[PDB]
C-alpha cells in the first residue's frame, strides 16, 4: 500500500570480500519497475552501478562488470546486488531507485529515478 | 479482501527411490495462458542456487541440462495445461526439491510452483 | 496478489495532485477542469458524462426521437452527483480488479501499462518528443498544473448513455493507432448498465425476438473496449474502412469492422481472410522495425528532464526490442510474432468469455434486446471473482446471477429495444 | 469521399402566395441501402438551421415548432424518396429547404456521416 | 452538416505558383487537424502537409519540402496549401480533410490542379 | 514558487443586496499560472467552494457565486479578486483565497491566506 523502499544487506568487509544487498519494495510491483543500484563515497558524487528493468534487462558500469551480479524475486517484490571482489574503492552508501519500466543509463540518468531508499552502507577496508 | 495468485501451479509426484530408481513429476497449471508460457522443471537444494533441468516450449521444443540428458524426458500438454519430467536411472545427486516453473515468453511475468521432494538414496 | 487498484478511492477524497486531482485535457481549453482518479499507472478514470472530448458532442441533448436509432438510451441527469460519481469510480475500479485477477486480464492490463504512446511529435527527426494529446495537465494543491502522459483514461458515456466506445485524438500527418506509434486511448464506459441477450443463438442472432432475459457480465464489455485500447496503444489498429456487409436484413446497409470481428474472436475471427492476416502481420513487423530506425537514429530529447537513453529504454520495453552490444535497437521477429498473435488473437472477447466462466453473446453479430440498471459495488450483488454467479449462493449454476428473472433484485430494465 | 456517392437531389420548391401550399420531394441516388430516418430542414433569412420535419422507419415523426398539422412528411416505402406538403404557409415560411437522410446504426456497426441535400429555395409572398 | 470547400486550383506551368483555400464550416475548426492529400488518375492518394490544430506545428511529405507551405486561419475557419515550384509530377486532385479524433475525417470536394 | 503568500482584504459590514470586493495580493509566486480558488467558511462549519480562476483567465463558479460574484485576476499585480453583489446574510462568514482547483479542505501542500470577515446583516 504505502510506497517504501528499503537497502540492507550492508556492512564492512575486507578487500576480495562479498556482500549481498537487498531492496526491498513496497507500494508498487518489479512488474512494472526497474530498479537500479546507486553508491555514494563521502565527497564524491553519485554513480550508478547497475539496473534491472521490469522485464528483467540488465546492465552494468564498467567498474562493476564480471564482479556485480544484479537479480531480483517478483514474489518477494526485492531486488538483490551480489557483490564479489570488494575493493577499497566499492565504499560507500548504496541506494536503491525505482524507474518506471526501464532502466535509465549507468551514467547521465534523469528524473526517471523517482523514489529512492535511505541507503546502506557498504565499508571495504583492511 | 486478499486476492491470490492469477495461475497456480500445482505440482504432484516425486518421492523417494533408491539409485537406479524412476520417478514422475507433473505440474499442472490452472487459470494460465498455457499457450503463452515456456514450461521448466528447475531443482534447488539448501544453501545453492536453483538450476534448470529441462523445458518445452508450446510447440514442444525440448532443452535438456547437461544432467538430465539421456536420462530425463520432459513432456508438456496443451489442452490439459500440465507439464510432466519423467525421471530415470537416478542417481543421489539428484535429490532436490524440483520446482515448475511458467515463464512468460514475451518477459511480462512469471509463475512458480511450490516445490516437490525427490529423494535418492539407498 | 497485490490488487491492481492498489488504494481505496472515494470520489469526495481530496485531491492530492497525484492520484487524485482536477485535470484538463488537450485542446478541450473551454472545458471546466474535472475531477479524476489514476487508478493504475498510466490509468486515468473520470466519473463525469464525456462532453470533452468532441467539441460536437458538448452537451447531453439528444437528437429529435425520429433520429434516436432504436438501440439508444438517453438520460441526461445520470451521473450528475457526487453519490453517482462514486458509485461509478468503485464501479469501474472493481471491473478492473476482476479483469486483473485473470490471467488473460492480468496480461491484457499488462500489454495496456506498457503501451506507452511513441515519442513522435518532432518536425526533427532525430529529436525525441511528446505529442500533447498523448497528455493531460493534472492542477496540484499548490495550484501548479504538471503536464502528465497517460496511456488509458475510463470517461462516463456522452449523450447516448450505451454507446460505449474507445477513441482518441488524431495527427496532421500520423494516423497513431495504424502506424506503431499508439495514442492516448479515451473509453466512454458505464458500469451502472449492462445490455440483455438471449441464450439462443436463432433468438441472440434474430432483431426482434425476446427482451433480453441475461445480462452480460460488463467485466466483459469493459474488456472488449481494453482490447481495443490495446490494438490502439500498439498502433496496430486495422483501418475502419475494412468492413463486411451484415449479409443477414440487409437493405439496412449495416456493416461491421474486421476491428470489431477480430476484437470479438472465436468463429467471428475467421471471417478475415488468412492471406490478409499475414499482411497486417507484415505491415506492422515493418512499423515496428521503422520505430527502432527512429530510436536508433535519436540524438537529443525536449520537454522532460527524463534521460533520452531512459525515453529510448521505455520503448524498448514496450515493442520488447532486443539491443546489441552496440546499444542498437532491433526488431526479434519471433518476440514480435507472439506479441503481435497475442495482442490480436489472444486478447478477445471470446476469451475473456472462457476465462470469466460466464454466459455471453456467441458472435458479435448478434442483437442487443435491453438495458439493464445495476449495481455491482456492494459484494452481495458481484464479485471480483464471480460476477453476479456468486459461488457460494444459488446463484452459483446455470448462471443463475445473470438471468434477470431469477436474480431479478439486481437488474431494472430501463428500455426494450424491440 | 467515399459517402459523397450518395446525392440528394431536391425538386419542389418556387413561389407561392401566402396561405397556399408547396409539396417538396427529394430523391437519393447512389445508395446501396435504405436510409433509416428522412426529413426537411430549413434557414430562414438571418436565422440558423432548425429542423422542419424528419420521420424514421418505424414511423415517429419529429417536428419543428409551427410544422405538426400543417406540413405533412411522407416517404414511399422504404425507398430513398421522401415528400414535404407544405400547406397553409405564411410569408416566415421562406427560406431554404434541405433534405435529410440519416443510416440505421446499432451499438457495434459501423458508423456514417448523415447525407443533406444542396437545398431549394422556397418563397411565400404576402 | 460539415463542409470543407476548396479551390485556388487550375492549370499552372513548371516553375509556376499555386495557392489552394478550403472553406471550413459546421464544426468547432480551431479543435481539428487540417490535411491536404492529391492523387493522380492511376496512383493512390498521397498525404502532402498537415498542420496542428493551432497551427503550432506542420510536417510535410518530402517531395514538397521546401516547396509547399500549409497554413491555417483559426479566425476565419481556413486552410491554404500554398505552393511553390510546381512539377510535371505535382498534377493531381488535391483534397482538404479535417479531423480531431482518429478515424472521424471529414473531406473536402476536391479541385484537380495540371503542371 | 516555493515560499508562497496570500494576503486578503475587503471583507467589511454590508447590508442585505449589498456588494463588496475582496482581493488577495499574493507574493512568491506567479499569481496567472496557478488555479486559485475562493473559499468561505461560516462559524462551526466546514468550508464551502465560492470560485476558482484557471491560468487562462477562465473562472468558475460556485452555487454562492452564480450569477452574483465575479472572479477575476491582475496578472500585472499578482492580485486576485472577488466582486460580490446582492449579498445576504447567508453569505456571512471568513473568506478565504486558496491554492488550487475547487479547494475545500486544507490540503498538505496547499497555501491559503488569513482570510477577511464577511458580514451581512439589517
Ligand atoms: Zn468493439
Amino acid at each position: 500500500s504505502q510506497l517504501q523502499l528499503v537497502e540492507s544487506g550492508g556492512g564492512t568487509v575486507q578487500p576480495g570480500g562479498t556482500l549481498r544487498l537487498s531492496c526491498a519494495a513496497s507500494g508498487f510491483t518489479l512488474d512494472e519497475y526497474a530498479i537500479g543500484w546507486f553508491r555514494q563515497a563521502p565527497g564524491k558524487e553519485r554513480e550508478g552501478v547497475s539496473c534491472i528493468s521490469s522485464s528483467a534487462s540488465i546492465s552494468y558500469a564498467d567498474s562493476v562488470k564480471g564482479r556485480f551480479t544484479i537479480s531480483r524475486d517478483n514474489a518477494k517484490n526485492t531486488v538483490y546486488l551480489t557483490m564479489n571482489s570488494l575493493k577499497p574503492e566499492d565504499t560507500g552508501v548504496y541506494y536503491c531507485a525505482r524507474a518506471f519500466l526501464a532502466c535509465g543509463p549507468v551514467a547521465g540518468w534523469g528524473t526517471e529515478y523517482d523514489y529512492w531508499g535511505q541507503g546502506t552502507q557498504v565499508t571495504v577496508s583492511s | 479482501g486478499p486476492l491470490g495468485s492469477q495461475v497456480q501451479l500445482v505440482e504432484s509426484g516425486g518421492g523417494s527411490v533408491q539409485p537406479g530408481g524412476s520417478l514422475r513429476l507433473s505440474c499442472a497449471a490452472i487459470g494460465s495462458v498455457f499457450t503463452m508460457y515456456t514450461t521448466a522443471w528447475y531443482r534447488q537444494t539448501p544453501g545453492n542456487l536453483r538450476e534448470l533441468v529441462a523445458s518445452i516450449t508450446d510447440e514442444h521444443r525440448t532443452n535438456y541440462a547437461a544432467s538430465a540428458e539421456g536420462r530425463f524426458t520432459i513432456s508438456r500438454d496443451n489442452a490439459k495445461h500440465t507439464v510432466d519430467l519423467q525421471m530415470t536411472n537416478l542417481k543421489p545427486e539428484d535429490t532436490a526439491v524440483y520446482y515448475c516453473k511458467l515463464e512468460h515468453d514475451l518477459g511480462y511475468y512469471d509463475y512458480w510452483g511450490q516445490g516437490t521432494q525427490v529423494t535418492v538414496s539407498s | 496478489s497485490m490488487p491492481f487498484v492498489n488504494k481505496q478511492f472515494n470520489y469526495k477524497d481530496p485531491v492530492n495532485g497525484v492520484d487524485i486531482a482536477y485535470i484538463k485535457i488537450p485542446n478541450a481549453g473551454q472545458m471546466q477542469p474535472v475531477k479524476a482518479f489514476k487508478i493504475h499507472n498510466k490509468i486515468w478514470v473520470i466519473p463525469e458524462r464525456d462532453t470533452f472530448t468532441n467539441p460536437e458532442e458538448g452537451d447531453l441533448n439528444p437528437p429529435p426521437e425520429a433520429k434516436q436509432v432504436p438501440v439508444s438510451y438517453y438520460d441526461s441527469t445520470y451521473l450528475s452527483t457526487d453519490n453517482e460519481k462514486d458509485n461509478y469510480l468503485k464501479g469501474v475500479t472493481k471491473l478492473f480488479e476482476r479483469i486483473y485477477s485473470t490471467d488473460l486480464g492480468r496480461m491484457l492490463l499488462t500489454s495496456i501499462v506498457r503501451g506507452i504512446p511513441f515519442w513522435g511529435g518532432s518536425t526533427i527527426d532525430t529529436e525525441l518528443k511528446v505529442i500533447d494529446t498523448n497528455c493531460i495537465n493534472v492542477i496540484q494543491p499548490d495550484g501548479s498544473y504538471r503536464s502528465e502522459e497517460l496511456n488509458l483514461v475510463i470517461i462516463g458515456p456522452s449523450a447516448d448513455i450505451i454507446q460505449f466506445e474507445c477513441k482518441s485524438f488524431g495527427h496532421e500527418v500520423l494516423n497513431l493507432t495504424r502506424n506503431g506509434y499508439g495514442s492516448t486511448q479515451y473509453i466512454r464506459f458505464s458500469p451502472d448498465f449492462t445490455f440483455g441477450f438471449e441464450e439462443s443463438l436463432e433468438v441472440d442472432t434474430n432483431p426482434l425476438l425476446g427482451a433480453g432475459k441475461f445480462a452480460t457480465d460488463p467485466a466483459v464489455t469493459l474488456a472488449h473496449e481494453l482490447i481495443h485500447a490495446g490494438h490502439r496503444l500498439y498502433g496496430i489498429a486495422i483501418n475502419p474502412n475494412r468492413v463486411f456487409k451484415v449479409n443477414t436484413y440487409e437493405m439496412s446497409g449495416l456493416e461491421v469492422s474486421f476491428e470489431e470481428l477480430r476484437t470479438f474472436g472465436g468463429h467471428d475471427a475467421k471471417f478475415i481472410d488468412s492471406l490478409q492476416e499475414n499482411e497486417f502481420r507484415l505491415y506492422y513487423y515493418n512499423k515496428f522495425k521503422d520505430i527502432a530506425s527512429t530510436l536508433n537514429k535519436a540524438k537529443s530529447i525536449v520537454g522532460t528532464t527524463a534521460s533520452l537513453q531512459y525515453m529510448k529504454n521505455v520503448f524498448k520495453e514496450k515493442y520488447l526490442l532486443s539491443e546489441d552490444t552496440s546499444g542498437k535497437f532491433s526488431v526479434d521477429k519471433l518476440k514480435f510474432d507472439k506479441l503481435y498473435k497475442m495482442l490480436t488473437e489472444i486478447y478477445t472477447e471470446d476469451n475473456f468469455v472462457k476465462f470469466f466462466k460466464v454466459l455471453n453473446r456467441k458472435t458479435y453479430l448478434n442483437f442487443d434486446k435491453a438495458v439493464f440498471k445495476i449495481n455491482i459495488v456492494p459484494k452481495v450483488n458481484y464479485t471480483i471473482y464471480d460476477g453476479f454467479n456468486l459461488r457460494n449462493t444459488n446463484l452459483a449454476a446455470n448462471f443463475n446471477g445473470q438471468n434477470t428473472e431469477i436474480n431479478n433484485m439486481n437488474f431494472t430494465k430501463l428500455k426494450n429495444f424491440t | 469521399p467515399l459517402g459523397s456517392q450518395v446525392q440528394l437531389v431536391e425538386t419542389g420548391g418556387g413561389l407561392v402566395q401566402a396561405g397556399g401550399s408547396l409539396r417538396l420531394s427529394c430523391t437519393a441516388s447512389g445508395a446501396d441501402f435504405s436510409f433509416y430516418a428522412m426529413g426537411w430542414y430549413r434557414q430562414t433569412p438571418g436565422n440558423s438551421r432548425e429542423l422542419v420535419a424528419v420521420m424514421n422507419l418505424n414511423g415517429v415523426i419529429s417536428y419543428g415548432d409551427s410544422a405538426r398539422g400543417r406540413f405533412d412528411i411522407s416517404r414511399d416505402g422504404t425507398k430513398n424518396i421522401v415528400f414535404l406538403q407544405m400547406n397553409s404557409l405564411k410569408p416566415e415560411d421562406t427560406g431554404v429547404y434541405y433534405c435529410n437522410g440519416m443510416r440505421l446504426y446499432t451499438r457495434g456497426s459501423v458508423r456514417h456521416p448523415e447525407s443533406w441535400g444542396q437545398g431549394i429555395q422556397v418563397t411565400v409572398s404576402s | 452538416q460539415v463542409q470543407l470547400a476548396e479551390s485556388g486550383g487550375g492549370l499552372v506551368q513548371p516553375g509556376g505558383s499555386l495557392r489552394l483555400s478550403c472553406a471550413a464550416s459546421g464544426f468547432t475548426f480551431n479543435r481539428y487537424v487540417i490535411r491536404w492529400y492529391r492523387q493522380a488518375p492511376g496512383k493512390e492518394r498521397e498525404l502532402v502537409a498537415g498542420i496542428s490544430r493551432s497551427g503550432d506545428s506542420g510536417r510535410y511529405v518530402d517531395s514538397v519540402k521546401g516547396r509547399f507551405t500549409i497554413s491555417r486561419d483559426n479566425d476565419k475557419n481556413m486552410a491554404y496549401l500554398q505552393m511553390s515550384s510546381l512539377k510535371p509530377d505535382d498534377t493531381a486532385v488535391y483534397y482538404c480533410s479535417a479531423l480531431n479524433l482518429e478515424d472521424m475525417e471529414y473531406w473536402g470536394q476536391g479541385t484537380q490542379v495540371t503542371v | 514558487g516555493s515560499q508562497v503568500q496570500l494576503v486578503e482584504s475587503g471583507g467589511g459590514l454590508v447590508q442585505p443586496g449589498g456588494s463588496l470586493r475582496l482581493s488577495c495580493a499574493a507574493s512568491g509566486f506567479t499569481l496567472g499560472s496557478r488555479y486559485m480558488s475562493w473559499v468561505r467558511q461560516a462559524p462551526g462549519e466546514g468550508f464551502e467552494w465560492v470560485s476558482s480562476i484557471e491560468p487562462s483567465g477562465t473562472a468558475w463558479d460556485g452555487d454562492s457565486a452564480k450569477g452574483r460574484f465575479t472572479t477575476s485576476r491582475d496578472d500585472a499585480k499578482n492580485t486576485l479578486y472577488l466582486q460580490m453583489s446582492n449579498l445576504q446574510p447567508e453569505d456571512t462568514g471568513v473568506y478565504y483565497c486558496a491554492t488550487g482547483y475547487r479547494t475545500d479542505t486544507r490540503i498538505p501542500g496547499g497555501s491559503w491566506g488569513q482570510g477577511t470577515q464577511v458580514t451581512v446583516s439589517s
